[PDB]
């Protein structure tokens, strides 16, 4: 595939076909964002407010 | 009158003479000492966190 194609969020599947398979075909997806992260600013906010979410 | 005498139950009576009632009537008020003083603790509890939160 074309490098800059890759660089946008163009999501692709590589479907295969095996016999020893329950729907008989898997499908398998990967894109960018799928990919190495490098950033994480998990936020892990602590809260009183409890029940509700967010 | 002082605080301090009528707690000491001087027993004041507004004394009222009448044409229909001849008979003065009298209407005492007084501490009555029976009582005991056992002083209060008040406490002072916050509003709960789940009203704050509620905003
Ligand atoms: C993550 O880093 C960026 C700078 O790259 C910063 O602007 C942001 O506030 C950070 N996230 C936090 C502190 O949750
Ligand atoms: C995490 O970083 C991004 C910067 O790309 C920022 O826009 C976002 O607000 C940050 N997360 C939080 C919870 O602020």
């Amino acid at each position: 595939v074309s490098e800059e194609e890759w660089n946008t969020g163009e999501t692709y599947t590589c479907v295969v076909a095996h016999e020893a398979l329950p729907n008989r075909v898997t499908e398998r997806t990967v894109d960018k964002s799928t990919g190495k992260p490098t950033l994480y600013n998990v936020s892990l906010v602590m809260s009183d407010t409890a029940g509700t979410c967010y | 009158i002082c605080e301090d005498d009528w707690n000491s139950g001087e027993r004041f009576t507004c004394t009222v003479t009448h044409t229909d009632l001849p008979s003065p009537l009298k209407q005492t008020i007084s501490r009555p000492k029976g009582v005991a003083l056992h002083r209060p603790d008040v406490y002072l509890l916050p509003p709960a966190r789940e009203q704050l939160n509620l905003r």
